[PDB]
């Protein structure tokens, strides 16, 4: 089962950084989500 | 999260539009044959004019 080693470890090493709790969507993306509904 | 959330711009424009329209039809004269004499015409024939017409 499981091999827990993905090819998706390229972007933990320096394009991010382990425990931060990034968020998931950009501010600027949630006002456009914002007035986009009015 | 409701329609009248996105509608008050164009119903705005909307009585807007009427109050105008309601505006000119009351205000704007409706005659026509704006007639005028000169200025050498005698008033007292210049009204025979105006009867004949």
């Amino acid at each position: 089962p499981a091999p827990s080693a993905n090819p998706a470890k390229i972007f933990i090493r320096r394009f991010f950084s382990a425990g931060v709790a990034k968020n998931v969507v950009s501010y600027s993306n949630v006002m456009a989500a914002q007035r986009a509904m009015e | 999260n409701t329609p009248l959330q996105a509608i008050g711009v164009p119903v705005a424009l909307y009585d807007a539009l009427m109050a105008r329209a309601i505006d000119s039809a009351d205000g704007t004269p409706n005659s026509k044959w704006l007639v005028t004499a000169s200025r050498d015409l005698d008033d007292g024939q210049a009204k025979e004019v105006k009867e004949g017409i």
